[PDB]
């Protein structure tokens, strides 16, 4: 399982 | 007065560091500005976040490269371990600095809901970045601290913010990542991402065009993780 | 004795830093390897160069961003912040250049060794005096420019006597010397002439060029043409 | 003029 996406730079 | 002028200079230097892509410098400038003792505006909160996320993000990526190399190399010297541990220590120090700043200056009972959620989510995030590299009893404590911070931000967001609010969405996203990748709770990660996406979807028709793009941006990430996690590939 | 083991470890850690894109770390590991007193192989030479290129490259790009803002800070907020931060970055950049030039003079530049080795290090000496010249002003600027030119000229004299026109080290030297002519010495016609002559003489031998150097030489040839197009646009 | 290109790594 690859690393999931977290909240981006706003 | 003096404080205002000094703070304004550090913010300006943080912005200069940003444009020069000098993120360690930027982080130190924003840290100094925080320590002037005044609340951060939304723009300034984002400058703080950008700076430290770039710093730790570069360390995280380096740490993952070295762990991958370590796996296949260990499939012969201690160099990979030593150097991975060097990157670990540096990454732990940056998170420690951010967490201290959040606790000593930024996390307050006062302030709008967005600001309180912003900083508590950030606290969960940097504990989560510590958990990625921690082992043993230290890992269990860090994980508890991450959950505690995320849960406190979640409580506020569910009580004070709409289901489509992008800061609320970003928190749920990251907490779901915490469940999956850190807390070893895949069903909770999937459930939380699903609920967050669905509850946001139900309110999209009410949003402006600008709010809609901000909300949908994070909703796609939730979908992306759900599709990733819900697959018999492994 | 065990130095050979430590040197091997520093080289291995430099290769790990490179894979992790940790160029400051890489440069320091290679500095330590150089200071074991043994001469560098072609591979180790390129590791040293790659590490410091990336370090100063980030500093130079940051310095250019800041200098541009400073030159244009006249037309919103103004204030000494830009100059102060630019000077900080400049001082850091100078410190790295001094370190490399000190290593070259102390361990790497020798009378003996093959021609490609001597050319490589004298070109590197020209290069890091050139980076110093990019930010130098007034008094020491003439000295620094003269030091860059003397290094490039000695390298050039060696390359033209002992190496083919398509040799990637000779080509990369001529490229950098033509940049020196254009950007540092304000001799645009001389820069264009050297780039054109370098390109034309290599193009006339490319049919022979060994496959081992094809890409390296080809890439430099591409860059010579890029600069010519940039410089002869008028 | 924009920054001229110089010799790359390797
Ligand atoms: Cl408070």
């Amino acid at each position: 399982m690859r690393k999931a996406s977290s909240a981006p730079a706003l | 007065g003096a404080m205002a002028m000094e703070r304004a200079s550090l913010i300006q230097k943080a912005k200069l560091a940003e444009q020069a892509e000098r993120y360690e410098d930027m982080a130190a400038f924003m840290k100094g500005a925080v320590e002037k003792g005044e609340e951060l505006s939304c723009e300034e909160r984002n400058l703080l976040s950008v700076a430290y996320k770039n710093v730790v993000g570069g360390q995280r990526a380096a740490w993952r490269v070295l762990s991958s190399i370590e796996q296949k190399s260990n499939e012969k010297g201690p160099e990979v371990r030593e150097y991975r541990e060097k990157v670990e220590t540096e990454l732990q120090g940056v998170c420690d600095t951010v967490l201290g700043l959040l606790d000593s200056h930024l996390i307050k009972e006062a302030g709008d809901a967005e600001s309180r959620v912003f900083y508590l989510k950030m606290k969960g995030d940097y504990y989560r970045y510590l958990a990625e590299v921690a082992t043993g009893d230290d890992k269990k404590r860090i994980i508890d601290s991450a959950r505690s911070a995320y849960q406190e931000a979640m409580d506020i967001s569910k009580k004070e913010m709409p289901p489509t609010n992008p800061i609320r969405l970003g928190l749920a996203l990251n907490f779901s990542v915490f469940h999956y990748e850190i807390a070893n709770s895949p069903e909770e990660a999937i459930s939380l991402a699903k609920t967050t996406f669905d509850e946001a979807m139900a309110d999209l028709h009410t949003l402006s065009e600008d709010s809609y793009k901000d909300s949908t941006l994070i909703m796609q990430l939730l979908r992306d993780n759900l599709t990733l996690w819900t697959a018999d590939n492994a």
